[PDB]
RNA sequence: AAACGACUCUCGGCAACGGAUAUCUCGGCUCUCGCAUCGAUGAAGAACGUAGCGAAAUGCGAUACUUGGUGUGAAUUGCAGA
RNA sequence: GUCUCCAAGGUGAACAGCCUCUGGUCGAUGGAACAAUGUAGGCAAGGGAAGUCGGCAAAAUGGAUCCGUAACUUCGGGAAA
RNA sequence: GGUAGUAGCAAAUAUUCAAAUGAGAACUUUGAAGGCCGAAGAGGGGAAAGGUUCCAUGUGAACGGCACUUGCACAUGGGUU
């Protein structure tokens, strides 16, 4: 809602920061196994459940 | 080119509904060049954007 | 060739027992087919004024008879598939009306 | 790459192929079956007519519930046929690629004919539907691999 | 009736375990070959012989067999024609074959000598009230 | 009406985030956490759920202080001294 | 005239579909041995931040993928700069 | 399925139904034909429940003004009989 | 795998004409026409709930049960005084 607590807003900010693709240069690292961000979230697919 | 942004901004500036905004069909290129409400006001003054009765 | 003629199109018989919600669009298609047959041009353009006249009485009340002017003109665009196209516009109804009016050649 | 059938004289032949094309496998198979051994120009004209709804692709193997038309009479007596525009568009694009390859090779296009053409099932892509009583069902596509070779007659 | 009422409810018993040819089924209707018997000929109109016209002894009005406005969907009858009692197979314009009777016609109906008294020629494309176009024109004051 | 229609009414949160364990297990009206029993002093743990115990046992977190204890033990908790100057 | 073709089936080459098989393994399971070291001097756990370029994992705490001492002795490295 | 604030003109007793102004919108994949069987909506000569377990469904009645209104009744009603 | 290119895409009245862009337009944008919502709304805001879905630009693949030049999708930036 428009009315939200400070703690919930900070948690949402962290969740937004965590919702991004991996840097391209990560794939060039020696002995790299990470292909993409497996923890990507979409607001319509999976709810945060707060 | 799409003029949806221009239509919305003209509706806001003219204080009318979006269905009462007239965008000159022959001035599409120069209307599309406007992306700020100042440009929309200039176009309205120039007569390329009109509020329909 | 470049030829202009004015026709009277009997839409009433061509739209007999047409479903109401598709009568006027069917009238537009009917006029397009008529132009195609008369001028032999696949690409037919209907003037906005003629479209207004067809729709002037709603989606049901298409006029029984409509007088139109069909002009076959060369298509200047090089990318166009067809060399010629037909333009259908409204035509002036004489004072005596449509009775006794046949097909006319308009080009001077 | 190795094709299913190699030309008898590769020097006088050209090839083109596509993988995981987003078109129905069965319609594509029907049109490919319609095109086999036909001369290149006749194939192009036939596919153009199919796109114009003037000639029909006879549906022969995957034909259960397919309508019938008078257009396919000469090829399929029972009249079962359709006008799959997507498959003919893709096959026409592949034929154009093969013709360009032949032009690069120096072959003369007049006597070219479709020596071989084959359609294989590619990997299926997954979607889903919602059914009565809170159920979910598969909603899959059937992309296909297409390869063809053009050879010089005689 | 759930699932429609224009049906045969029971199309067969359990045994024999097959639908028989004697049960009514939906299919083609019409366009069937037929042979109808005993259609009497009431008159034989010969072109240009005064028998082609619909004039009778009782009714002396000068008129032709073709009704006002023409025969609907057919046209104008000008050649020889047969006027047959009752109806015949097919729609208008359908070619029909005429066959000599295969039976011996000795009944009173077959031997009857029919004498036409009036032949209606009013328009059949509506509730025709005039027998001739001249009559209508006189009625409306245009003749 | 007890199925799809009833699910349309879900806008009152029985639980919110717990201050202690961070789970969405803090029962607002009871004012206690169904996962860790905050604000009770002792943590809520039971032997009939070995999986629940291993999800939250020591070592699953950071061990900010504990991780360094063995190193200090190996030196006998040496303190107030430094290596000889170079 | 049941021939050529289509369909179905069947056998073979090739091409697909799928991931079985074989060869592997910085993982697991089992046995044995050594030691005894959490916390109000604020533990375990939980949250938020922190890199020139990181989301996660790992690390760390506004001195924030590290400060300092000591050892070793010329790198780190995906890219750029010092 | 999910709480609440604002609320134009005409007809009309009326935030009834129907049409319109401000505002919004043509978003429900499209094209051709008009078979059977269906779904939804009508009509049907004469008879009028004979149909059916059963008048199920449908039809009929309907607003307003005036006249007039029985048995029974707890005297209040019944009654828009 | 057969089923099978089959069952299905059918509630909420409806679209049409010209032009622009684009490789590609029934589905994007402009204008015109013909309709609908009809103020206890398909209009204009909030409460809970969601959490960036808000705004600009661009767009290979996937998704938006046909399609898309498109977007509540994707990518980069901005925004809550
Ligand atoms: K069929
Ligand atoms: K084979
Ligand atoms: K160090
Ligand atoms: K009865
Ligand atoms: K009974
Ligand atoms: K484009
Ligand atoms: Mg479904
Ligand atoms: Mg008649
Ligand atoms: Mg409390
Ligand atoms: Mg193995
Ligand atoms: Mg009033
Ligand atoms: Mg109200
Ligand atoms: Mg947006
Ligand atoms: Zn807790």
């Amino acid at each position: 809602p428009s009315h939200k607590t400070f703690m919930i807003k900070k948690k949402l900010a962290k969740k937004q920061r965590q919702n991004r693709p991996i840097p391209y240069w990560i794939r060039m690292r020696t002995d790299n196994t990470i292909r993409y961000n497996a923890k990507r979230r979409h607001w319509r697919r999976t709810k945060l459940g707060f | 080119v799409s003029l949806k942004l221009q239509k919305r901004l003209a509706a806001s500036v003219l204080k009318c509904g979006r269905g009462k905004v007239w965008l000159d069909p022959n001035e599409g290129n120069e209307i599309s060049m406007a992306n700020s409400r100042q440009n929309i006001r200039k176009l309205v003054k120039d007569g390329f954007i009109i509020r329909k009765p | 060739e470049v030829v202009t003629r004015e026709y009277t199109i009997n839409l009433h018989k061509r739209l007999h027992s047409c479903t109401f919600k598709k009568k006027a669009p069917t009238a537009i298609k009917e006029i397009r087919k008529f132009a195609q047959k008369a001028m032999g041009t696949k690409d037919v353009r209907v003037d906005v004024k003629l479209n207004k006249q067809i729709w002037s009485r709603g989606i049901r009340s298409v006029p029984r008879r409509v007088r139109v002017r069909i002009a076959r003109k060369r298509n200047d665009d090089e990318d166009a598939k067809e060399e010629l196209y037909s333009l259908v516009t409204v035509a002036e109804i004489p004072a005596e009306g449509l009775k006794g009016l046949g097909t006319k050649i308009i080009e001077d | 790459v190795k094709y299913s059938k190699e030309p008898d004289n590769p020097t006088k032949s050209c090839k083109a192929r596509g993988s995981s094309l987003r078109v129905h496998f069965k319609n594509t198979r029907e049109t490919a079956h319609a095109l086999r051994k036909m001369p290149l120009d006749k194939a192009k004209r036939y596919l153009e007519d199919v796109l114009a709804h003037k000639q029909a692709i006879p549906f022969t193997r995957f034909c259960r519930g397919v309508g019938r038309t008078a257009q396919a009479k000469n090829r399929h007596s029972s009249g079962q046929g359709r006008w799959p525009v997507k498959s003919t568009k893709f096959i026409l694009d592949l034929l154009k690629n093969a013709e360009s390859n032949a032009d690069v090779k120096g072959l003369d296009v007049d006597l070219l004919f479709i020596s071989h053409i084959q359609v294989n099932q590619a990997q299926k892509q997954r979607r889903r539907t919602y059914r009565a009583h809170g159920r979910i069902n598969p909603y899959m596509s059937h992309p296909c691999h297409i390869e063809l070779t053009l050879s010089e007659k005689e | 009736t759930h699932r429609g009422l224009r049906k045969v409810a029971c199309i067969g018993a359990w045994h024999p375990a097959r639908v028989s040819y004697t049960v009514a089924r939906a299919g083609q209707n019409g366009y069937h070959h037929r042979t109808e018997m005993n259609k009497k000929v009431y008159k034989l109109g010969k072109a240009g012989q005064e028998s082609h016209a619909a004039i009778t002894d009782f009714d002396r009005t000068e008129k032709d067999i073709t009704p006002m406005g023409g025969f609907p969907h057919y046209g104008v009858v000008k050649d020889d024609y047969l006027l047959i009692k009752g109806c015949c197979v097919g729609p208008k314009k359908r070619v029909v074959t005429l066959r000599q009777s295969l039976l011996n016609q000795t009944s009173r109906v077959a031997l009857e000598e029919i004498k036409l008294k009036f032949i209606d020629t009013s328009s059949k494309f509506g509730h025709g009230r005039f027998q001739t176009t001249q009559e209508k024109q006189k009625f409306y004051g245009r003749l | 009406g007890k199925g799809t229609g009833s699910f349309g009414k879900r806008r009152n949160k029985t639980h919110t985030l717990c201050v202690r364990c961070g789970r969405r297990s803090f029962h607002i009206q009871k004012s206690r956490c169904s996962a860790c029993a905050y604000p009770a002093a002792r943590l809520r743990k039971y032997n009939w759920s070995v999986k629940a115990l291993r999800r939250k046992t020591t070592g699953t977190g950071r061990m900010r202080y504990l991780r360094n204890v063995p190193r200090r033990f190996k030196t006998n908790f040496r303190e107030g001294t430094e290596a000889t100057p170079r």
